[PDB]
RNA sequence: UAAUUGCGAUAACGAACGAGACCUUAACCUACUAAAUAGUGGUGCUAGCAUUUGCUGGUUAUCCACUUCUUAGAGGGACUAUCGGUUUCAAGCCGAUGGAAGUUUGAGGCAAUAACAGGUCUGUGAUGCCCUUAGACGUUCUGGGCCGCACGCGCGCUACACUGACGGAGCCAGCGAGUCUAACCUUGGCCGAGAGGUCUUGGUAAUCUUGUGAAACUCCGUCGUGCUGGGGAUAGAGCAUUGUAAUUAUUGCUCUUCAACGAGGAAUUCCUAGUAAGCGCAAGUCAUCAGCUUGCGUUGAUUACGUCCCUGCCCUUUGUACACACC
RNA sequence: AAUCCUGGAUGGAACGACGAA
């Protein structure tokens, strides 16, 4: 049935609680799997003048966004898969799940 | 330099006023006795304060010392 | 005990090779040679200039003897360099393109390489055993 | 590999188009001395001349010279692929020509002079002694001449 | 053709305003027994060894 | 299965990983054997450990390197690394502890970076300069 | 438009670009008793081109008069042969 | 001694360079004793090396390049001048080029040789300002061994470079030539004549 | 002591801020968790050489196993550990061994009280007052200009050549960006000398572009001390791309032209290790235009490890006719 | 068992600034 969920997210630990939980679901199902594929988090970088005008001495600012990016692949019921899209969701956490 | 500062200090005059009968002269075991006996949220001042105590011990095994 | 490409020099491989290709006076050349620079970023056309296609047309063999599969784009990248812009600083110019489609053409012809899938063009059983032999000869005239 | 001792056919300074060429030095940079030649063309033509180019020009003879200018003064009739040429589309006739010695500063000449009766803004910039290809004039060619 | 070796036994302090001048007391290795206060231009340590072109000049110690 | 490790060998930004097993003793680089390393210099830079515990230690073994990353001399520094710590490795496990202490107390006679990586590492770059330390140019007037 | 500077000038000598019989077998007679030679050398001696050193070079080397020792691009290095 | 073969066939001149004895690109690091002490402990010998590059980290502590090898050092200050700076692998191919030429002539060792020419290069005294104020001269003082060392190479490569430039003889054989004359003593060598007029200016204000 | 950092002394005791602590990042983990969007080995099929085992490779639905390399998550690790010296013998400092790492491990982020009548109403639908407010200083359309040049300064790019220019081969990185109601990064095939054009393809991206096959570099050769094949400004002609539009050339390409510059005077800037310097690369701005900046990595030196002479900073004592404070 | 000892410095040039607060 082979789907895969893909959480992309910047919040390293409610990341890995969204993680946890869905990986014990799948363990006390007993559902084989694919484990937490983390992927390299990406640091988008904007660099500025931390100025508005121009004069001072030129001084710089690096603001990065962490992004965290998992996933993890299942082979399960339809069933199991819908009420497992029901559960498991946090505040700044983004989820999808794709099949096939 | 190396010095340390007065939270340090501090710290580790207590941990000897109060767990003498315990900890010896070796910075590990010292370590791993004051991350359970104190409560610190960093493990390098964990590190530091266990160097100083195991320094103060050492001052102790010959001749006492002021404070 | 077994012979091929990479246990042999580099220079010398292509050296010899082009050596043969040149003797056995076959491939092709296009007719536009004796004329190009065989980069925008070169200022003058090469030196040797009896030749040189053959030459190419080795580095590439071992390129692709070397590689799974490659194109113009990837030859382009790989012998086009540094083009003095005059005043303004030097910088990474592709090579010309014509010139590596045209080798790429002509040892299609000859039966060197074939055309891939996932596009590009990879070596065959052919320019294999020809390439492996070459190199054979290069390393037993050591003797 | 070998040395050729020599012959006293080698010549020094020789002419051609007009032009006291050096020699002493090899054929295509001794070339590049002429006006409306440069390597690129001077290359080219003495491949197309069937020289040998690791030869200096002062040893060559008068056969392969004049072949040679012959060849610059009428290029195209050897294949010359007619983007070569530094006066293209010319700006009468529309034939492709190739400019040498004398000819090149002559036809800049009547560029400029036809640029100027035309009362062109380059042709303005050239007769004041300006610069015309847009470049900034606060700061550089203070010292124009 | 005459040059002096004299061993390093101790480092002074350095001196020059620009700092680039070390004041160093020295032991003759021939002629033993003779020490003297010498300036050097460059690094030293002690137990180097100098090659005085003269040997009978000391350096106005800063004391 | 037969005796096998896998090591690895670093610089600034250059990874040479090296399957070291039991042959016959070849010891190729990335497709080809360690006379074709192309500096021409530092092939003799990287014959070293070879040269030092002598190539009758190479005769039972053969090593299989492939390097990425880097430069062509951080490549060969890698690559050298890796062969002395896989040779290490190999003679730790396979052979006895006395072989392999003696092989790497002469290694770090030598030269000590043959076994451990330098911790030299690039400084970030900051602004007002084109590089860590370097300043643009100061104008007063 | 000054300088700052001024410049002098140098000899701008006259080194030969094609040889003679004479040149030659001088070549041939003084490239012995050279314990080193290369471009430098017969350009500061014979007063030869650097291509027709590199080619003379070559040349002797073929035949067999002076030795190498190494044989790198941009430096040529040899010795007299005994 | 055995030749031994491989699965790869590792030529015979590297195995004997590998287990007759430790060369240098192809010259012993033996029979190079230091006649003019003062100098060890700070020409780094007897410690062989196979060539002068090696990514070697002696500029944390202050005299720990003496314990870097001469030749990498000599390297090291042939890489400058702009252009030049990097470009280690040149150094290396000029120096040995360079220890070729001075094979061919003058047949002892090239090491001897240059490290006669560091020992005879290396200006004892120098001068330097001085004063406790307004009253500023040039005072003469001793000169240390370390600096004895990088000032004798400072001067045989400027001289090297200086001669290389604008002119045909490669920075090879100018570098030769410079470190026999300065080995022998002759008064011809850039080195030497910077080394006497120093000890001279020395000598005139003490 | 980097440090009002601390030992301690003590009409002060006890505290707070700052520093430090901290957070991020880079370096170690063959110890844990795993991973065809990263790899490795083996076994299947298969190309070539050897054939006598083997060597190099290819292979998507051939599967099997593993995680050393790679990714991250959770943790560990260094605290100057141990030893020897030295100091009232305390804080601490030096050296050596070990160690991935012993200059507060390295680089940064945040960063006090009090101020400048520093800069900015041209960033603000942040704004007081004044001005103007329908032929408006509003708003918008066309065309110019901000580039304009007898000169004077500043940040820089090119070089003044053999440690070199050029032609061939060799051939190695890292940080990152990228299309939706759009049209981006583009592979591959073809045409064209070239720029570039065209037919398709992949990718919303560890997956595809991209091993970004970068450059300097190495090896072979040509040249040969000649303002010379160094240098490539200034000009002429033509061909392409962006864009409604390039004319005071937007840029790119081709040919030709081939100027100063022969290492820079008084003065002066930056810099102490993977740092300077060389070398190019991605992004920012962006329809097109980098010679700039922000970061990245490749190659990688010399010389101190010190002083307060110059320029300034801190603390104390001292003097003062200074207080918008030695201008 | 031999044994005699020390403390210590200077060092050129460098004019000026509207007042208001
Ligand atoms: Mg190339
Ligand atoms: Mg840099
Ligand atoms: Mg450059
Ligand atoms: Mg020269
Ligand atoms: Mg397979
Ligand atoms: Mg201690
Ligand atoms: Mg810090
Ligand atoms: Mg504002
Ligand atoms: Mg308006
Ligand atoms: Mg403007
Ligand atoms: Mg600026
Ligand atoms: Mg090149
Ligand atoms: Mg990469
Ligand atoms: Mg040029
Ligand atoms: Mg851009
Ligand atoms: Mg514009
Ligand atoms: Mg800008
Ligand atoms: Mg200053
Ligand atoms: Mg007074
Ligand atoms: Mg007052
Ligand atoms: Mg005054
Ligand atoms: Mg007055
Ligand atoms: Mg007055």
């Amino acid at each position: 049935i082979k789907i895969r969920i893909t959480l992309t997210s910047t919040k390293v630990k409610q990341l890995e609680n969204v993680s946890s939980n869905i990986v014990k679901n799948a363990e006390q199902h007993n559902l084989v799997k694919k484990g937490p594929v983390r992927l390299p988090t990406k640091v988008l970088k904007i660099s500025t003048r931390k100025t508005p005008n121009g004069e001072g001495s030129k001084t710089w600012e690096t603001y990065e966004m962490r992004i965290h990016k998992r996933y993890i692949d299942l082979e399960a019921p339809v069933q199991i898969v819908k009420r497992i899209t029901q559960i498991t969701i946090e505040p700044g956490v983004d989820v999808e799940v794709v099949v096939a | 330099g190396r010095v340390r500062t007065k939270t340090v200090k501090r710290a580790s005059k207590a941990l000897i006023e109060r767990y003498y009968p315990k900890l010896t002269l070796d910075f590990q075991t010292n370590k791993r006795l004051c991350d359970e006996i104190a409560t610190i949220q960093s493990k390098r001042l964990r590190n530091k304060i266990a160097g100083y105590t195991t320094h103060l011990m050492k001052r102790i095994q010959k001749g006492p010392v002021r404070g | 005990p077994g012979v091929s490409v990479r246990d042999v020099a580099a220079q010398d491989f292509i050296n010899a090779y082009a050596s043969f290709l040149q003797r056995q006076g076959k491939l092709e050349v296009p007719g536009y040679v004796d004329i190009v620079k065989t980069s925008s970023g070169n200022e003058m056309p090469p030196q040797d200039a009896e030749g040189w296609f053959y030459k190419r047309a080795a580095s590439v063999a071992r390129h692709i003897y070397m590689r799974k599969q490659v194109g113009v784009g990837k030859l382009n990248k790989l012998y086009g360099g540094a083009k003095s812009r005059g005043v303004r600083p030097y910088k990474h110019i592709d090579a010309s393109g014509s010139i590596n489609r045209k080798v790429l053409q002509a040892l299609e012809k000859i039966g060197i390489v074939e055309i891939s899938p996932k596009g590009g063009r990879r070596i065959s059983e052919n320019g294999q055993r020809d390439l492996d032999r070459i190199a054979a000869q290069t390393l037993e005239e050591d003797e | 590999s070998l040395v050729v001792q020599e012959q006293g056919s080698f010549q020094h300074i020789l002419r051609l188009l007009n032009t006291n060429v050096d020699g002493n030095i090899k054929i295509v940079y001794a070339l590049t001395t002429i006006k409306g030649v440069g390597r690129r063309y001077s290359n080219l033509v003495c491949k197309k001349a069937d020289v040998d180019l690791h030869k200096r020009a002062g040893e060559l003879t008068q056969e392969e010279l004049e072949r040679i200018v012959q060849i610059m003064q009428n290029p195209t009739h050897y294949k010359i692929p007619a983007w070569f040429l530094n006066r293209q589309n010319d700006i009468t006739d529309g034939k492709d020509y190739h400019t040498l010695a004398n000819n090149v500063e002559s036809k800049l000449r009547d560029d400029l002079e036809r640029l100027k009766k035309i009362r062109a803004h380059r042709g303005i910039r050239h007769f004041w002694g300006l610069r015309v290809r847009g470049q900034h004039t606060k700061t550089t060619g203070r010292r124009r001449a | 053709t005459p040059v002096t070796l004299a061993k390093v036994i101790k480092v002074l302090g350095r001196t020059g305003s620009r700092g680039g001048v070390t004041q160093v007391r020295v032991e003759f290795l021939e002629d033993t027994s003779r020490t003297i206060v010498r300036n050097v231009k460059g690094p030293v340590r002690e137990n180097d060894i100098l090659v005085l072109m003269e040997s009978e000049r000391e350096a106005r110690r800063l004391r | 299965a037969v005796p096998s490790v896998q090591t690895f060998g670093k610089k600034k930004s250059a990874t040479a990983v090296a399957h070291v097993k039991a042959g016959k003793g070849l010891i190729k680089v990335n497709g080809s054997p360690i006379t074709l390393v192309e500096p021409e210099i530092l092939r003799f830079k990287v014959y070293e450990p070879l040269l030092l515990v002598g190539l009758d230690k190479f005769s039972n073994i053969d090593i299989r390197v492939r390097v990425t990353g880097g430069g062509h001399v951080s490549q060969v520094y890698a690559i050298r690394q890796a062969i002395a710590k896989g040779l290490v490795a190999y003679h730790q496990k396979y052979v006895d502890e006395q072989s392999k202490n003696e092989l790497k107390k002469a290694f770090t006679s030598y030269d000590r970076t043959l076994l451990i990586a330098d911790s030299r590492r690039p400084e970030p770059k900051k602004f007002g300069g084109k590089g860590a330390r370097s300043r643009f140019q100061k104008s007063y007037r | 438009k000054k300088k700052w500077s001024k410049k002098s000038m140098k000899d701008r000598a006259q080194h030969a670009v094609i040889l003679d019989q004479e040149k030659y077998d001088r070549i041939l007679k003084e490239v012995p008793t050279y314990r080193y030679v290369s471009v430098s050398v017969l350009v500061d001696r014979l007063k030869i081109g650097g291509s027709l050193a590199r080619i003379a070079l070559r040349h002797l080397e073929k035949e067999g008069i002076i030795k190498p020792i190494s044989k790198h691009s941009k430096q040529a290095i040899y010795t007299r042969a005994t | 001694f055995t030749p031994v073969v491989l699965a790869t066939p590792i030529p015979e001149e590297v195995q004997q360079a590998q287990t007759e004895i430790k060369l240098f690109n192809k010259w012993s690091f033996e029979e190079v004793e230091v006649k003019d002490a003062s100098l060890v402990d700070y020409v780094q010998v007897r410690q062989p090396i196979f060539v002068a590059h090696t990514a070697g980290r002696y500029a944390n502590k202050r005299f720990r390049k003496a314990q870097c090898p001469i030749i990498e050092r000599l390297t090291n200050s042939l890489m400058m001048n702009g252009r030049n700076n990097g470009k280690k692998l040149k150094a290396v191919r000029i120096i040995k080029h360079t220890l070729d030429i001075i094979n061919v002539l003058t047949d002892q060792n090239p090491i001897q040789v240059v490290v006669d020419a560091i020992t005879n290069t290396g200006p004892r005294e120098d001068t330097t300002r001085v004063g406790g104020g307004g009253a500023a001269r040039r005072q003469a003082v001793d000169v240390s061994p370390l600096r004895r060392v990088n000032q004798a190479i400072a001067l045989l490569t400027i001289g090297a470079r200086e001669a290389a430039f604008r002119n045909i003889k490669t920075i090879a054989e100018t570098l030769a030539e410079e470190l026999i004359n300065a080995a022998k003593g002759s008064s011809t060598s850039y080195a030497i004549k910077k080394k006497d007029e120093l000890e001279r200016v020395a000598k005139s204000n003490r």
